[PDB]
């Protein structure tokens, strides 16, 4: 390795196609120029578009993948014999200098392309850089975001849906054990891993995924598992007699020695402990499914409901109109930031909006647009059935500090804390909204007759990018449901 | 004798009062 | 410094003068700190051999030119730019020489005025002459670039107070102790161009000093004939 | 009752009067209502 590194860096004629300067091997330009030529079009640059699962085409981005694979495999051995004390530090310094090469994470981020090249990409980081520090793992937090999302969708015994590249994906995830050897915001990769064992497509490959879920909780905080334990307990109670024998292993690993200095609650552990007790006796005998189960205590929904024949009582007469006007005021503030002004004749070029007027004079189209989601939401939890309060002192509709007297003002209502029961109700409403989105996705998929989308997935599947929008919508729900003296609870 | 003037030492210990968390009391103390 | 235009644009050799301090072998990798002179003080005036590590000391500054780890050079994104540093500590401190071709070999004695190849012992890079924008830029790169040495002065000369070129001096009168002096103007505009004499306090001071140097690049710091 | 939009409720701007025998002005409201507290001159120090 030392000799080949010395000779290759003495004679770097492996030039790059786009970037200038002596040498080359600039992935940040070569990979990006090669994908636009290879993915949609054919092997040549000027060429028509054809080819599905096609694994100047397959040449350059495999030649590179081989090059960084060779560099990673010839990187000096780490943390077994040599740890910065064997004169081999100059080789690692040269490899890091070839920062530009630190952008291997950025290179792997461009997920649309053979899945096997990502194995070399992560192997380079394992060899020359290492993720032993928590900062890089906090930066990434996933082996691959879109690959993890896509492996969830590609799980079925179908011809055109899976069993085409999912095997290569499974091999790449088998390689992907970098997190092995204190979650800050929300690491939820074990929920993604839960889908893998539901239907074991690759035989014997679940052994590589067992420690990814096992050792994760040891590093993870007990409280960081919030409602994913509830979902997993639901699935475990459903499949208490199943080939998924890692459920009891996770049960033991959590319940035993999950009691830290905090000594967290066991009331939520009582809900599935009785289910496990009542489901362990009707089965007659398994040889190892009940051995370690000695101490279990310290001491997908596409259609939520149907509201075709639900009548809304007319207890909403004033606050609904007030909050519709508040939403219109927020829209007016947004269009004022855009540059729109009130006028008489609508004109897109001149940025004239004649709708800058009170809700009583507003148009029926925008009135229905503002009223339909709120009315549908109210109908939904009225259909579910919960109590409604009318507290007198909760009247915070108008308490914070142009033509027709239209003077909207910004209100900072995001500083208010809400209760856990109201949070659960808003989470149910958010699940209903996600199911509505899933319904529109199913309708458009049926209309198109073919396609796939990785957003037909539960809460924990969502990464931070979409979770930001989800939290913004949840905050809007909190703002709507925290005022007007109306309280909903069980 | 601040002739041709209203007051002096125009300054403020600024606290944003528009949020009104609990309708805070503001004034000098001894 | 462009010394080719010797008749048109005169060069300066005080900043270009370089002195070799020590010559060790690459095999003789002495132990690091927490076991600077322990054993490398035997004899003196040791001859120089091919393949031995050498240390470049600048003439009027005690800084050493070796292996600057900076990425300020964006010409090719890879070649390091070499600078100057003080401490003779760390592996990125020494350069070793190599022959130009097979006509020499590693182990011989370097003759005067040969052709030399220099490599950083740390990054294994050579001195480079990349062109930024119609200009020269010293870089630590892996490309070939030949170099030559010209002996300016020797350390074995028994001068003990004789005249050697490159040394600043005073032209003074023996009897009246009078030396030349240039006046100072309002702010360096025109009044620095006049010449006059001045004795007494201004004798042993700054403004009455000039540098004497020979036009010849090779052996400029020689006895003046 | 003006209810200034956003954080535009005066920010307690201070204006010392020429005489400390009668009163000193330190208000945040847009209009004066009542800050009399007639006391003899006591102290003026760091803002608190």
């Amino acid at each position: 390795a030392n000799v080949v590194v010395r000779l290759l860096i003495r004679r770097p004629e492996c030039f790059g196609p786009a970037l200038r300067g002596e040498g080359g091997n600039g992935l940040l330009a070569a990979m990006e120029e090669a994908i636009k030529i290879a993915e949609d079009p054919s092997r040549d640059g000027p060429s028509p578009t054809s080819g599905s699962s096609k694994t100047m085409g397959n040449a350059i981005m495999t030649f590179y993948a081989a090059l960084i694979d060779l560099l990673g495999r010839c990187a000096p051995e780490m943390h077994l014999i040599h740890a910065g004390k064997g004169e081999a530090i100059r080789i690692r310094s040269i490899l890091r200098s070839l920062g530009d090469l630190v952008g291997v994470i950025s290179i792997a981020f461009q997920m649309p392309f053979c899945p096997d090249h990502k194995a070399a990409m992560v192997l380079f980081l394992d060899r020359v850089y290492g993720i032993e520090v928590q900062d890089f793992l906090l930066h990434l937090l996933e082996v691959g975001f879109l690959p993890d999302l896509r492996a969830a969708a590609s799980l079925d015994t179908a011809a055109l849906s899976a069993t085409d590249m999912a095997l290569a994906l499974n091999r790449y995830l088998c390689t992907a054990v970098l997190p092995l050897l204190c979650g800050q915001l929300r690491p939820s990769m074990m929920q993604h891993l839960l889908r893998r064992l539901v239907f074991d497509v690759p035989l014997l490959n679940e052994h590589a995924k067992m420690p990814l879920k096992l050792l994760t909780n040891h590093y993870e905080r007990c409280w960081k598992y919030y409602c994913l334990p509830g979902g997993w307990g639901n699935f475990g109670a459903a499949s208490e007699e199943e080939l998924h024998l890692s459920r009891k292993l996770f049960w033991g690993i959590f319940d035993a020695l999950s009691q830290k200095k905090y000594e967290q609650e066991l009331f939520k552990l009582a809900l599935p402990c009785l289910s496990a007790v009542a489901g362990a006796l009707p089965p007659d005998y398994m040889e190892s499914n009940y051995v370690s189960m000695m101490e279990k205590q310290s001491s997908f929904n596409p259609q939520p409901v149907d509201t075709s024949n639900i009548t809304i009582p007319e207890k909403l007469e004033y606050f609904i109109n007030k909050y519709a006007e508040h939403s219109h005021d927020k829209w007016s503030m947004d269009k004022l930031a855009n540059g729109w002004i009130y006028g008489e004749i609508y004109s897109d070029s001149s940025k004239i909006q004649p709708l800058m007027k009170p809700y009583k004079l507003l148009s029926e189209k925008e009135k229905e647009i503002y009223r339909w989601p709120i009315k549908e939401s109210l109908k939904t939890m009225l259909a579910w059935g919960w109590r409604i309060e009318r507290t007198r002192e909760g009247d915070s509709m108008a308490l914070y500090n142009a033509a027709h007297g239209y003077s909207p003002r910004a209100i900072d209502m995001s500083n208010v804390t809400l209760s856990r029961d109201l949070h659960a109700m808003a989470e149910m409403m958010a699940e209903n909204y996600h199911n509505i989105w899933a319904k529109k996705k199913k309708l458009e998929l049926e209309s198109k007759g073919g396609g796939n989308h990785p957003l037909l997935v539960p809460y924990d599947t969502l990464t931070a990018k979409e979770k930001a929008k989800d939290r913004e919508k949840a905050q809007d729900i909190f703002k709507f449901l925290q005022i007007s003296g109306y309280v909903v609870s069980r | 004798e601040y002739l041709m003037q209203t007051s002096t030492y125009y300054y403020s210990v600024r606290i944003f009062p528009g949020q009104e968390p609990a309708n805070v009391w503001v004034g000098w103390i001894t | 410094e462009s010394t080719s235009n010797s008749k048109n644009v005169p060069p300066d050799l005080s900043i270009c003068t370089f002195v070799l301090e020590q010559s060790l072998s690459v095999r003789a990798l002495q132990e690091m700190l927490a076991n600077m002179m322990k054993t490398a003080q035997g004899g003196g005036h040791r001859t120089l051999l091919y393949g031995h590590a050498i240390l470049l000391r600048h003439s009027y500054s005690g800084m050493y030119l070796c292996c600057l780890s900076t990425s300020r050079s964006s010409t090719d994104k890879l070649a390091f730019d070499v600078g100057l540093q003080e401490d003779t500590t760390g592996e990125a401190c020494w350069w070793t020489i190599h022959p130009a071709s097979k006509q020499r070999s590693e182990g011989e004695k370097v003759r005067v005025g040969d052709d030399l190849i220099l490599v950083s012992v740390s990054s294994e890079r050579y001195l480079h002459l990349s062109y930024g924008n119609s200009s020269w830029h010293v870089d630590a790169a892996f490309q070939q670039t030949l170099w030559s040495v010209a002996p300016i002065s020797s350390g074995s000369e028994a001068a003990q107070g004789y005249l050697i070129g490159g040394d600043v001096l005073r032209l003074l009168h023996g009897h009246m102790d009078e030396c030349l002096t240039v006046p100072s103007g309002e702010h360096g505009e025109e009044q620095r161009r006049t010449v006059h004499y001045e004795g007494g306090a201004v004798s042993v001071h700054a403004r009455s000093l000039w540098r004497l140097e020979t036009l010849r690049v090779a052996w400029s710091g020689s006895h003046i004939r | 009752p003006g209810q200034g939009r956003n954080n535009s409720n005066g920010l307690e701007i201070g204006c010392v009067v020429d005489a400390a025998s009668g009163l000193l002005t330190f208000i945040a409201n847009g209009k004066e209502l009542s800050t009399y507290y007639q006391v003899e001159p006591s102290t003026k120090l760091f803002p608190a």
